[PDB]
RNA sequence: ACCUCGGAGCAGAACCCAACCUCCGAGCAGUACAUGCUAAGACUUCACCAGUCAAAGCGAACCUUUGAUCCAAUAACUUGACCAACGGAACAAGUUACCCUAGGGAAAUCCUAUUCUAGAGUCCAUAUCAACAAUAGGGUUUACGACCUCGUUGGAUCAGGACAUCCCGAUGGUGCAGCCGCUAUUAAAGGUUCGUUUGUUCAACGAUUAAAGUCCUACGUGAUCUGAGUUCAGACCGGAGUAAUCCAGGUCGGUUUCUAUCUACUUUAAUUCCUCCCUGUACGAAAGGACAAGAGAAAUAAGG
RNA sequence: UCCUUAAAUAGGGAUGGCUCCACGAGGGUUCAGCUG
RNA sequence: CCGAGCCUGGUGAUAGCUGGUUGUCCAAGAUAGAAUCUUAGUUCAACUUUAAAUUUGCCCACAGAACCCAAAUCCCCUUGUAAAUUUAACUGUUAGUCCAAAGAGGAACAGCUCUUUGGACACUAGGAAAAAACCUUGUAGAGAGAGUAAAAAAUUUAACACCCAUAGUAGGCCUAAAAGCAGCCACCAAUUAAGAAAGCGUUCAAGCUCAACACAAAAAUCCCAAACAUAUA
């Protein structure tokens, strides 16, 4: 039978090689994910379709910001083969109210407060 | 084998084994033996006069008759590997003996020279010429052997 | 009729797998 | 009894119960009181005729004072006629005695090719060598992507195509067939 | 045979489910006669119907397998048969080819050839054949009462094609001195008969042949013809059936019709055989008996 | 099993059981002749 | 036009069967259990639509769910989310097809018959040659802009060491003789180098090698893009 897949926890235990490869520090982890759907939910199980709808990834290639917290991460793990996850980087910190309308999400994953 | 799902076939192809590839080709990169040793060492002192020939063109019966005529005297015929005889020359300090033993070589170790009668026997068979030897650490060519016989 | 896997198909699958591995890393923290 | 004993065509007392073809064999995978053997490189069913020809071709070129051959598979018991299930990696016929592997290689290879499923003539040394080189393959492969890793992590949603048994077989065993080259 | 219900397989871990299917037993028995009355809250065979559990309270004592409604009977409480096709027509079987209408549709277990040599093969494997197995190629069968039974075809005409070659051609080997046979490779240009019995699909037989090949082509081909035979509508015989009728199980008889619209098409260096010469030559101890080459006769096919 | 043909799944002969005189656009077989 | 005439009427017989069922535009919209003289139908359920009321609904981290003796499932704090339940009204679909997976139909690999989980098709587009079911991808228009997704089959295999092997003795048992080749018993020994022999052949011998010295496939109308080995990834 085809069922939900239980991913072993060792899959989501990064190695120092992974840290060097991808440039994320396990200490002081990133706060927010940028998730984009890059794969169709057609020919995928209804639970993956539902998770995609919940995460708001109905449109492909449209970045969506989510919290980097265990529940959101569990949903992302369910649909990890359909999405691209990149940390949201804030070189100038989160935007202030003055420049809330002058932000731009660079393709590198950086939210810059000048545009 | 039944046809796999194409997605599974793609998975197998992607997960196919990839052997490690060395940068530079390693190829293109840089007690019978001791019994013979001791026996030949002993023989080199046992014999007083030595000679060598090429007793290979003879038949089994002819070689047997030659062996019988030699055993009529005290001389003993020997065959030993050149592969192991080449180290023996330098071991026994026989430098002039190196360009003498190659291919088939049959020694004629003795202490009493019946070389006159041996040459007489060899005469009736116009082949199998005598090859140079070295009696008591003194090299003798064929002419020297003939003079010694006479 | 049989079907065969091309180098392009293998490369596409490898690209997808690399994206998924990066997803694993970013989900690990 | 340094010979392959005759086996009954059918058990005298049928047994009720205690796919036996797919996947690696779990029993008789290692040499026991022998030095050479025939290894099954794939699952299959052995018939009574197959057993009889095994016995005939082994006891023909046999030296009772220097060779002793034993079975590793029981008599045909599974009803269909009666046959024996054999899984990949299962030894079929073992040999021992004062002998060398090349002395038996010829007819062992012949009888292995006779066998319905893929089979090989394997000594203890050759079995150890192939196990060690399989370990070397899986330790030195330069492919970052392995069937084991992808299937376990459900990368690409591949478990939609794979079987639950594929997670344990790691892609090496597909149905009754076995793929030793598959790392 | 089964049709309802219950228990087990049969589902590994909530439920549900493998229907069809396998096995078992119940239309209850034993017990008690509070084994009463009431009543929160729940379960449930995926609907409903129906079927379960139950605290508290009252009252006595001090439980382990099915069936509705109507209708009958009983003063009533209650009870009853049939509904077992067990969601149950109150009461109705066989048969139709004399039929009509409305529609729907059309792995194991066998054979062939190679491989291992088992082995036959005078001894001798590998001249030849060949076992079990493996490989391929072709065909048959299935999960269901392992009970019985039984479920369109040629011919004529014209042929197209394959080669897995029957003859003709070219070669290798031979357990063939020549003749031959046997075997294998290659070869599809060409060719591949007429009759008797049978409807024969076939088969046997007769006489030939160089040979009378194996197949594919929706029988290849039936808007080209014709014949069976399912099987028409008649009638006998045999078998089954109370009968009607049924049964390829035997026989005698027995009308489908097409004026061609479209596609396509409608004038693309011969083979055998025999006779003779060479040839009684080669070969061979003899017997027997050739190649290659040539000549002549026929016949067939094609074209005139 | 015999005859019939060279060849013959064809034909003929070795109250019931029988007897086919004649007849038949009945159903089979045959000699001879005749014939596109 | 008789297995039962014809005409008229009842009669617009009846038909769970066949066929048909006419403006424009938008929107929501999917396979599913039970019973049934029932499986070509229907009724209930489920789904579906509209309107309405209200408040939680789905996902799920632990904790938790059996003894006999696997993948997963159930349940719900968070969380991501915005739906869910109930009320009123209601038609229609519902004894499907294919794919992936796990099982049963006798301890039946394939084929079928079913059960279960999931997907797809009945819905768009691109690709896989053509293409319901494989891959990519969907929410709708115009554009003579742009970045991409899937998407290209691979392969070409067989030389080989050289050299020759005296002799105790045909080693004995029997076996006509069987000596190395009919069998079992030790399996020694000479030179230097040595099997009472691993394989051919002799009734048995004789003759020969090994070892030892030495140095894969096919078929039927007519093969089937054309072609191309090396210009920057
Ligand atoms: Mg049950
Ligand atoms: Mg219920
Ligand atoms: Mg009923
Ligand atoms: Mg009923
Ligand atoms: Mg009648
Ligand atoms: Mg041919
Ligand atoms: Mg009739
Ligand atoms: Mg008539
Ligand atoms: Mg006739
Ligand atoms: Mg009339
Ligand atoms: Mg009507
Ligand atoms: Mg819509
Ligand atoms: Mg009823
Ligand atoms: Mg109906």
């Amino acid at each position: 039978k085809f069922t939900r897949s239980r991913i072993p926890e060792k899959v989501f235990q990064a190695s120092p090689e992974d840290h060097e490869k991808y440039g994320g520090d396990p200490q002081n982890p990133h706060k927010l994910h940028i998730v984009t759907r890059i794969k169709s939910t057609r020919r995928r199980p209804y639970w993956e379709k539902d998770i995609i709808k919940m995460l708001g990834l109905e449109k492909a290639h449209t970045p969506q910001v989510h919290k980097n917290i265990p529940s959101v991460n569990a949903k992302l793990k369910v649909v990890k083969h359909l999405i691209r996850i990149k940390p949201l980087k804030l070189p100038q910190g989160l935007p202030a109210e003055e420049n809330m309308s002058n932000t731009c999400l660079k393709s590198t994953g950086e939210l810059v407060v000048q545009w | 084998r039944r046809v796999m799902h194409f997605q599974r076939q793609k998975l197998m192809a992607v997960t196919e084994y990839i052997p490690p590839k060395p940068a530079i080709h390693p190829s293109c990169l840089p007690g019978l033996i001791r019994l013979l040793r001791r026996e030949i060492a002993a023989v080199f002192q046992d014999n007083r006069m030595i000679a060598v020939c090429q007793n290979v063109a003879l038949s089994a019966e002819d070689k047997l008759l030659m062996r019988h005529q030699l055993r009529k005297h005290k001389i003993l015929m020997k065959v030993f590997p050149n592969q192991v005889l080449k180290p023996f020359l330098e071991d026994s300090k026989y430098q002039n003996l190196l360009p003498l033993f190659v291919g088939h070589n049959m020694l004629l170790v003795s202490e009493e020279p019946k070389v006159k009668e041996m040459v007489r026997i060899l005469r009736t068979v116009p082949f199998l010429p005598l090859l140079g030897g070295c009696i008591d650490d003194t090299i003798l060519s064929r002419q020297g052997f003939i003079n010694y016989s006479k | 009729r049989p079907r065969f896997v091309s180098l392009r198909a293998k490369q596409n699958m490898i690209r997808r797998l690399e994206i998924e591995a990066e997803n694993h890393y970013w989900l690990s923290m | 009894k340094p010979k392959l004993r005759f086996i009954e065509r059918a058990p005298l007392v049928p047994k009720v119960r205690r796919s036996d073809i797919r996947g690696p064999s779990t029993e008789a995978t290692e040499f026991t009181e022998g030095n050479f053997a025939i290894l099954a490189l794939g699952g299959g069913y052995l018939h009574w005729g197959h057993f009889e020809m095994m016995r005939l071709t082994i006891n023909r070129s046999m030296d009772p004072k220097n060779m002793f051959a034993i079975w590793r598979v029981p008599a045909p018991f599974k009803p269909i006629h009666y046959v024996t299930p054999v899984k990949a990696g299962r030894l079929v016929v073992e040999m021992g005695g004062r002998c060398e592997f090349e002395e038996v290689q010829g007819f062992l290879d012949q009888v292995a090719h006779k066998l319905p499923f893929a089979a090989k003539a394997v000594s203890r040394g050759t079995l150890e060598k192939m196990r060690k080189d399989q370990e070397e393959r899986e330790r030195n492969n330069q492919n970052p992507w392995t069937f084991e890793r992808i299937a376990t992590a459900n990368m690409l949603g591949i478990r939609k195509v794979l079987s639950p048994y594929d997670l344990t077989h790691k892609g090496k065993y597909w149905g009754k067939f076995y793929m030793p080259k598959r790392v």
